[PDB]
RNA sequence: AAGUGUAGUAUCUGUUCUUAUCAGUUUAAUAUCUGAU
RNA sequence: AUGAUGUCAUACUUAUCCUGUCCCUUUU
C-alpha cells in the first residue's frame, strides 16, 4: 500500500507569534507559527482585511518563535526554534517571495529532549545576542555581529550548563550598549532529588536568576538571584534604557510582581476576578498571554487573563525606581493564546482554539469611566472587576482557521454530487459544525432581474486613467442595452453604441475609444463625439470577434477573418489580406499587447471540425498558421493569458484542455468542469489576470504560490461573466444568469473550501448521521464545567449569600446578576471544577440551522461516545444508544459508574426518548452493532448486550482486553478493539456458540484515538504521539480458534502525519476520482493518502523524494527521514508535502531534478499535478 | 544491458500514458453524465 | 577509533569554524572511520583551534590541508551532532614510531 | 626458500580441590576467598 | 564427561601503522 501524502488544507491554528517590519519597509508584518507551517501576513491598513502573504511548511515543530533586529537596521530577521537541535536566523527575501536562511547552526541533538534546547527562545533587546535554553540542563548564548558587508555573523557559543535547574521561561534584561542579561526563572530539583521525608519537596521556590554576558569576558555568569514568593507562569521585559526602566514583571497565580535590577523594590498587584462570578474560588489565575506597545512617549502592556479579560498594565515609574503598576480592564477577549499589538492600531489576537481575531484599537484605555486599580491601592480581599462589552477595540475582521476537528464525516449529507464534509471543531462556547464544501464563496454585492432572454454581459471602462469601470453592456436576444456605473445604476443611453440589435462584442480599443461588433459591423467610438461605422460586406454573418490592446479580429462565416490595426492617432486601419481559414470559425482567441510590444504575436482560431490553429500576428507572418493542435470535441470558446503564459480552450463537452504557451503547442491537461459548455472570460484579481468559467460550475482558476490551482464557485450557474471594478467593488464578476443580472465579488483567494458552521453550547465528542431523517446528531460533552441548571443553581445560591449581607438588604443589584447573563462565547464561559462535567445530546438539521432536538444530562454525568443503530429484535426502531460516565476525573482516581441511556428518537426521526436506562460498570467509551447487538466497551470489557425491556441484556461478554476499551470496529464478522495503551486487535465472534475469541495481536504499540476499517483484513489507526499506522492481516489468519498472543500481524504503512490525526473514514472525494483516506488533524488540517496505482510512478516519486531530500531541503534544519520517522519508523509513504516544493523549487535545482530524474521540469509539474486531479479534488 | 531496459522502459511509459489517457476519457464520459 | 581505541575525543561545545585534515589521512571519516559516503561538514571547537592549535588535523592531528566531513553512516545516525571530535589524546600510537 | 610495530580475541600441551563443619565478603545462585572446631 | 589456571607456540580483527619530530624547554 504505497500511499501517497496530500495535504488539502493547511493548519489555520497559530501557536506563535510575532509583529514587526521584518519585509524591510515601513509595513509592520506578522508571522505566524503553526504546527508544522510558518506564515507571514501583511493585513490591510485601510481594508482591514488579512492576506497570506506567505505559506512555507516548516517540516518540523517549531517550538519557539523570536524576532531580532540589529542595531541601525530596518528590517527583522527570525529566529527559528525547532525540535532539532539547529537555531536558525532566517530573514525575509520579498523580491522572490522565499524564506532565506542567513545563518544555521548546530547544537544538540535531534528529538524534544529534556536536555535539547529549544522549548525556550528569547532575543535581547538591543540587538545584539540571543538565548536558547531547554527545559532544563541546557542554555546557549550566540551573539549576533554585523559584517563589513552587513552580514550578520554568528560567533561561537556561550556555555551556561546549570544542573538541576529547571528553566520555567526565558525573558531580556533592558540594557543601554552596557553588559547585556537574560533573565530565567529557575528551580532547583536537586536537593528535592534526596529528600525521602518529602519534606524538602517544599519549601523549594522558584529564583529569577538574571545571567550576564560579559562581552569582555565573553563568558556568561549568574549576575543575580532572588527568590520570589509562588511559582510563576510568565515573565515580560519592561523596556529599559531611555525609554522606560529596566526590569521583569513576572504573573504568577493570582499575582504580578514587578523586581528590577538593582536597588529597586518589590511592587506587587494581585489579578482582579469577575464580580459575583460563578467559577470556583479555589481555582487562581495566570497571565494567559501578555504584549507591549512600545511607544517614544509612554509604554504600556495589554495582558490576557485565563477568563480572557484584556487588562491594561502601565508601569508607573518614579525617577529611577518604579513607582507602581497600575492596571485597567481593557476589554474582554476570548481565550487568548497570543497577542500583537501592530502599528496603525490593530491587535492581532490568536487563541488556542476558534478563528483569530483581529481589532482595532480606538480607546487607549484612559479617558473613560473605568477604574484604574494600582499597586498603592490597598487591598485585604481582592479588586472585583465590572465586565463589559468591547468599549476600547472594534473588530475588523476573523481569520476563520477551523480548529480541534473533533469528529469527521465526508458524505453527500445534502442533495448534490460533490460530497460534504461535516467536521466538528471548537471548544464549548466556541462549537462550529462547519459543513465544508471544495469552492469558492462569491460575495453576491448585488442582482437584479433581466428582462427577455440577456445574452451577454461586458464591462467597459471611460479611459486609460480610470481607476473603476464606466460603462456596462448588456447583449440581450433582440437588442443591447448600456448602464453608467458611477454609484447610480440605471439606464444609459448617451454612451455611444446604439446598439438596439445584439453585439458580437463590445470593449475598449484605445486608452478611451471604444470599439464593438455587431452583426451589422464594427463601429468604433472615439473619445469625442464620433462613431465610425464599417459594415459587413456582403451577406457572410459575424461569427465572432475578439479584441487586443492595440488589434482586433472579426470572424465571418465560411472561415472569412478579418484584421483591425489601431494606429498611434487613433486611426483605425485596415488589415491588406483576406485570410480564409480551413473552415467556420466556432470561436478565436487573441492577447492583449503586452507593455514592449505593440501587437500580439500568434492569435488562436479553432474550426468547426474539431481543431485549433495559432498564425502569426506579426507583420513578418500576417495571416501566416503557426501552429496546429488536435480538438477531440466541438471547440466552445478559447482564452489565453499569461500566468509564462498559456492557451485554455472549451471544447462543446463538459471539458476544456489547456497547454503552454510558445510558438507551437506543447504540453496538455484537461479536467471536466462538466454537463455544460466550456465558455471562457477574463477576469483579474490579486493583482493577477485569470479565466473565469461559464459551465455547471464556475470554475475559477488563478495561480497559488506559483501553481494553478482552481475550484467552482458556490452560487448559480453563469450565462456571461465580465469584470466589473469601482470603489465599493473592488475586483468582482458582473455576469448575466438565465433572465437575471448578478454582481458578486469573491475576496477568498486562498484556494481551499468554503463552509459555515452550526455552533453548540459544549464541546463536541462525536457525530451519527439519521440515514432516514438525513440529520446529524452530536455528542456535546465538556469536563471542567457546570450545567445550565447547574448554573442556576449556584447563581440563586450566590442571590441568597448577596442578600443575607443586608447591605442597603436594600441594595437591588441581585436582579442584575439573576437577569444579565453574560455572552458565554463573547464574555467567556465561567465554569470550573475539578470532576464536575456537563453533557448535551443536540439533533440539528444539516441542510438548516436549528436545533431539531435537544437534551440535558445530569450535572456529575459526562458523555464519552454515542451511536444510533437498530435492534435485531425490535423493528424498524432505530434506537439511539448514548453512553455517559458520572464522577469522572482527569486525575488517575475516578470511576464511580457509567450509564447507556437509551435514547428513542421517534416522531420521522426527530423525537429522542431515554426510556431505558442500563447502568455500565467502569467508564463506557464505545458502542457500535454487530449482528443486531450493541457492542459496548465497558473499561477493559468488551459486553455484546442485547436490547432488553429494562436494560441491554448482556448477552455475551469477553475479559481479554488489556487497558480500556478505546476504539471499536464492527466488520461483517469481526471485530477491531483499539487499547489505549495496546494497538488494535481483531477478535472474532461466534455467533453460534455467542463466544468473542482474540483471534491475533498487533507487534508494535499505539495510543490508537481513532480508527477505519480498510477492507476485510485491513485496519488504519492514528496515534496519539501523532502517527498514522495501517495493519494488514495475512492471509495465514487461523480466523477459527477455539510474546503476549499467538497471531501476530505486521505494520503495512507507517508515516508521521506531523499533527495529531483523529478522523480517519477515506472514500471517494471529487466524484470520478479514486477512493482515498481523508485525514483530518487537530491543528485544522485535512489531508488525503491515495495509493500509487502503477510501479514505475512509485519508482518516479521515490526519485523525486530522493532528489528534493537533498536538492530544496526545509529551513528548520530537520531531517525529512527524522521529520517522518520521530515516533516510529517510515513504512511505504510518499510525502507529497516534500514533493510540492519542485513547483516553488528554485530554477537550478529544477533542472538537477530533471537530470537526476531523466525527464522534463514540466514533465514532473505534470505528473505531480495528475495524482492531485485523479485522487482530489 | 541497461539501454534494453531503457527501451523497455519507455515502451512501459507509453503504455501507461494511453491507458491513463484512456482512464481520464472514461472519467470524463462520467462527469458528462 | 576503530584503529585507535584508547582515544579521547573532545567532546567540546560546537563553534563557528572550518576543520582540516592532514593529507596523510585525506578523506578518512572523523567518526564512521570510513571512507566513502560523507554527508555533513566537520565543526571545530572553540578551544580547538588558537593559534598554534589552529590548523591542525583533526585525526591525524598534523598540518591540514582538506576539508574534512563527516560519514553519512554517522550523520544518519544522529552522531554528527556530538560534540567537538577533537583527538586531545596522543597515546598507543606513533609512541615508539619515532624511536624506530 | 625473508617482513616492521601498535591493542585485543581462541583453539593446542603440563599441574590442582572426596576436608566433615560454623560465620562473613562475593555471587542471580554456585564457586572462589577470608577466620574457628 | 563442558570448565578454572597460566610460562610457552599458533590463526585472526580492527581498510591499525614508518620520515615522526624538537615551531616552541631557552629556568641559573
Amino acid at each position: 500500500m504505497f500511499l501517497y501524502n496530500l495535504t488539502l488544507q493547511r493548519a489555520t491554528g497559530i501557536s506563535f507569534a510575532i509583529h514587526g517590519n521584518f519585509s524591510g519597509t515601513k509595513q509592520q508584518e506578522i508571522v505566524v507559527s503553526r504546527g508544522k507551517i510558518l506564515e507571514l501576513l501583511r493585513p490591510d491598513p485601510n481594508t482591514g482585511k488579512v492576506h497570506t502573504l506567505l505559506t512555507v511548511e516548516v517540516f518540523g515543530v517549531i517550538r519557539s518563535l523570536m524576532a531580532f533586529r540589529l542595531t541601525g537596521g530596518t528590517k527583522d530577521y527570525i529566529v527559528v526554534g525547532s525540535d532539532s537541535g539547529r537555531i536558525v536566523i532566517l530573514e525575509y527575501q520579498p523580491s522572490k517571495n522565499m524564506f532565506e536562511k542567513i545563518h544555521q547552526e548546530t547544537f544538540g541533538k535531534s528529538g524534544c529532549r529534556r536536555i535539547v534546547p529549544g522549548q525556550f527562545l528569547a532575543v535581547d533587546p538591543k540587538g545584539r545576542a540571543v538565548m536558547i535554553s531547554a527545559i532544563e540542563k541546557q542554555k546557549l548564548v550566540y551573539i549576533l555581529n554585523r559584517d563589513a558587508a552587513a552580514r550578520l555573523t554568528i560567533s561561537s557559543p556561550l556555555e551556561a550548563h546549570k544542573a538541576n535547574t529547571l528553566v520555567y521561561h526565558v525573558v531580556g534584561v533592558d540594557v543601554g550598549f552596557e553588559n547585556p542579561m537574560f533573565a530565567c526563572l529557575e528551580m532547583d530539583y536537586e536537593e528535592a532529588d534526596n529528600d525521602p521525608t518529602g519534606e524538602a519537596a517544599a519549601n523549594t521556590q522558584q529564583t529569577l536568576t538574571f545571567y550576564e554576558l560579559d562581552l569582555g569576558l565573553n563568558h556568561v555568569v549568574r549576575k543575580y538571584s532572588e527568590p520570589l514568593e509562588e511559582h510563576g507562569n510568565f515573565l515580560i521585559t519592561v523596556p529599559g534604557g531611555s525609554d522606560g526602566p529596566s526590569g521583569v514583571l513576572i504573573c504568577s497565580e493570582n499575582y504580578i510582581t514587578y523586581k528590577n535590577f538593582g536597588d529597586q523594590p518589590d511592587i506587587r498587584c494581585p489579578i482582579p476576578r469577575r464580580r459575583n462570578d460563578l467559577d470556583d474560588p479555589e481555582r487562581g489565575m495566570i497571565f494567559v498571554c501578555s504584549a507591549t506597545h512600545k511607544t517614544k512617549s509612554m509604554f504600556f502592556f495589554l495582558a490576557q487573563t485565563e477568563q480572557g479579560d484584556i487588562f491594561k498594565i502601565t508601569l508607573e515609574t518614579d525617577e529611577d525606581m518604579v513607582t507602581e503598576i497600575r492596571l485597567k480592564y481593557f476589554d474582554t477577549v476570548p481565550v487568548a493564546a497570543a497577542m500583537c499589538v501592530l502599528k496603525t492600531g490593530f491587535l492581532f489576537v490568536a487563541s488556542e482554539f476558534g478563528n483569530h481575531y483581529l481589532y482595532q484599537i480606538a480607546h487607549l484605555g484612559d479617558d473613560d469611566e473605568e477604574p484604574e486599580f494600582s499597586s498603592a491601592m490597598p487591598l485585604e480581599d481582592t479588586f472585583f472587576f465590572q465586565p463589559r462589552p468591547l468599549k476600547n477595540l472594534v473588530l475588523v475582521d476573523e481569520l476563520d482557521s477551523l480548529s480541534p476537528i473533533l469528529f469527521c464525516q465526508i458524505a453527500d449529507l445534502a442533495n448534490e454530487d460533490t460530497p460534504q464534509l461535516y467536521v466538528a471543531c471548537g471548544r464549548g462556547p466556541r462549537s462550529s459544525l462547519r459543513v465544508l464544501r471544495h469552492g469558492l464563496e462569491v460575495s453576491e454585492m448585488a442582482v437584479s432581474e433581466l428582462p427577455g432572454n440577456p445574452n451577454a454581459v461586458w464591462t467597459v471602462r471611460r479611459h486609460i486613467e480610470d481607476e473603476f469601470d464606466a460603462y456596462i453592456i448588456v447583449s440581450f436576444v433582440n437588442a443591447t442595452l448600456v448602464l453608467s456605473i458611477g454609484e447610480t445604476v440605471e439606464e444609459v443611453t448617451d454612451s455611444g453604441f446604439l446598439g438596439t440589435t445584439p453585439t458580437l462584442s463590445c470593449s475598449l480599443l484605445g486608452d478611451d475609444a471604444l470599439v464593438q461588433v455587431y452583426p451589422d459591423g464594427i463601429r468604433h467610438i472615439r473619445a469625442d463625439k464620433r462613431v465610425n461605422e464599417w459594415k459587413t460586406p456582403g451577406k457572410k454573418t459575424i461569427v465572432k470577434c475578439a479584441v487586443n490592446q492595440r488589434q482586433v479580429v472579426i470572424a465571418l462565416t465560411g472561415g472569412e477573418l478579418v484584421y483591425f490595426e489601431m494606429d498611434p492617432s487613433g486611426q483605425l486601419n485596415e488589415y491588406t489580406e483576406r485570410k480564409e481559414m480551413s473552415a467556420d470559425v466556432v470561436c478565436m482567441s487573441l492577447a492583449n499587447v503586452p507593455p514592449g510590444e505593440q501587437r500580439s504575436r500568434f492569435l488562436a482560431v479553432g474550426l468547426v471540425d474539431n481543431t485549433v490553429r495559432i498564425i502569426s500576428l506579426d507583420p513578418s507572418d500576417c495571416l501566416q498558421p503557426l501552429s496546429m493542435q488536435a480538438l477531440p470535441a466541438q471547440p466552445e470558446s478559447l482564452c489565453i493569458v499569461e500566468m509564462f503564459l498559456y492557451l485554455n480552450i472549451g471544447l462543446q463537452n463538459g471539458v476544456l484542455l489547456r497547454t503552454v504557451l510558445d510558438p507551437v503547442t506543447g504540453d496538455l491537461s484537461d479536467t471536466r468542469t462538466g454537463s455544460r459548455p466550456v465558455k471562457l472570460f477574463r477576469v483579474r484579481m490579486q493583482g493577477q489576470e485569470a479565466v473565469l468559467a461559464m459551465s455547471s460550475r464556475s470554475w475559477l482558476s488563478y495561480s497559488y504560490q506559483s501553481r494553478f490551482h482552481l475550484t467552482p464557485l458556490s452560487y448559480e450557474t453563469l450565462e456571461f461573466a465580465s469584470g466589473f471594478a469601482s470603489e465599493q467593488c473592488p475586483e468582482g464578476i458582473v455576469a448575466i444568469s438565465t433572465n437575471t443580472l448578478r454582481i458578486l465579488a469573491l475576496e477568498k483567494l486562498g484556494a481551499v473550501f468554503n463552509q459555515v458552521a452550526f455552533p453548540l453550547q459544549y464541546t463536541p465528542r462525536k457525530f451519527v448521521i439519521h440515514p432516514e431523517s438525513n440529520n446529524l446528531i452530536i455528542i456535546e460533552t465538556d469536563h471542567n464545567a457546570y450545567t445550565e441548571a447547574t448554573k442556576a443553581q449556584r447563581k440563586q445560591q450566590m442571590a441568597e449569600e448577596m442578600v443575607e449581607a443586608a447591605g442597603e438588604l436594600a441594595a437591588e443589584m441581585a436582579a442584575a446578576f439573576l437577569n444579565e447573563n453574560l455572552p458565554e462565547s463573547i464574555f467567556g464561559a465561567p465554569k470550573a471544577g475539578n470532576g464536575q462535567w456537563a453533557s448535551v445530546i443536540r439533533v440539528m438539521n444539516p441542510i438548516q440551522g436549528n436545533t431539531l432536538d435537544l437534551v440535558q444530562l445530569e450535572q456529575n454525568e459526562a458523555a464519552f461516545s454515542v451511536a444510533v443503530c437498530r435492534f435485531s429484535n425490535t423493528g424498524e426502531d432505530w434506537y439511539v444508544l448514548v453512553g455517559v460516565a458520572k464522577d469522572l476525573i482527569l486525575n488517575p482516581r475516578s470511576v464511580a459508574g457509567g450509564f447507556v441511556y437509551t435514547y428513542k428518537l421517534v416522531n420521522n426521526g426527530e423525537k429522542l426518548e431515554f426510556l431505558h436506562k442500563t447502568p455500565v460498570e467502569e467508564v463506557p467509551a464505545a458502542i457500535a452493532p454487530f449482528q443486531g447487538r450493541v457492542l459496548i466497551g465497558v473499561g477493559k470489557l468488551l459486553r455484546v448486550y442485547d436490547l432488553g425491556k429494562k436494560k441491554l441484556l448482556r448477552k455475551c461478554e469477553n475479559k481479554h482486553i488489556a487497558n480500556y476499551i478505546s476504539g471499536i470496529q464492527t466488520i461483517g464478522h469481526r471485530v477491531i478493539v483499539s487499547d489505549v495503551q495496546e494497538s488494535f486487535i481483531w477478535v472474532r465472534y461466534k455467533r453460534n456458540e455467542n463466544q468473542l475469541i482474540i483471534f491475533a495481536d498487533d507487534t508494535y504499540p499505539r495510543w490508537v484515538t481513532t480508527a477505519s476499517l480498510l477492507d476485510y483484513d485491513t485496519v488504519a489507526g492514528a496515534d496519539k504521539f501523532g502517527n498514522i499506522c495501517v495493519v494488514r492481516l495475512p492471509p495465514n489468519t487461523n480466523d477459527e480458534v477455539d510474546n503476549g498472543a499467538s497471531q501476530k500481524a505486521e505494520v503495512i504503512m507507517n508515516y508521521h502525519v506531523g499533527e495529531t490525526v483523529l478522523s480517519l473514514q477515506k472514500t471517494t472525494l471529487i466524484p470520478g476520482g479514486s477512493e482515498s483516506l481523508v485525514y483530518t488533524t487537530l491543528s485544522g488540517g485535512i489531508g488525503i493518502l491515495v495509493p500509487f496505482t502503477s510501479h514505475e510512478d512509485h519508482d518516479f516519486f521515490q526519485h523525486v523524494e530522493m532528489h528534493l531530500r537533498s536538492e530544496h531541503p526545509p529551513l528548520c534544519g530537520r531531517d525529512h527521514l527524522s521529520f517522518r520517522s520521530y515516533y516510529f519508523p517510515v513504512k511505504n509513504v510518499i510525502d507529497g508535502d516534500l514533493c510540492e516544493q519542485f513547483n516553488s523549487m528554485e530554477p537550478n535545482k529544477q533542472k538537477n531534478v530533471s537530470e537526476e530524474l531523466d525527464r522534463t521540469p514540466p514533465e514532473v509539474s505534470k505528473k505531480l499535478e495528475d495524482i492531485r486531479t485523479r485522487y482530489a479534488f | 544491458e541497461t539501454i534494453r531496459r531503457q527501451l523497455e522502459l519507455e515502451k512501459k511509459k507509453k503504455q501507461d500514458l494511453d491507458d491513463e489517457e484512456k482512464t481520464a476519457k472514461f472519467i470524463e464520459e462520467q462527469v458528462r453524465r | 577509533a576503530k584503529h585507535h581505541p584508547d582515544l579521547i575525543f573532545c567532546r567540546k561545545q560546537a563553534g563557528v569554524a572550518i576543520g582540516r585534515l592532514c593529507e596523510k589521512c585525506d578523506g578518512k571519516c572523523v567518526i564512521c572511520d570510513s571512507y566513502v559516503r560523507p554527508c555533513t561538514l566537520v565543526r571545530i571547537c572553540d578551544e580547538c583551534n588558537y593559534g598554534s592549535y589552529q590548523g591542525r588535523c583533526v585525526i591525524c592531528g598534523g598540518p591540514g590541508v582538506s576539508d574534512a566531513y563527516y560519514c553519512k553512516e554517522c550523520t544518519i545516525q544522529e552522531k554528527d551532532r556530538d560534540g567537538c571530535p577533537k583527538i586531545v589524546n596522543l597515546g598507543s600510537s606513533k609512541t615508539d614510531l619515532f624511536y624506530e
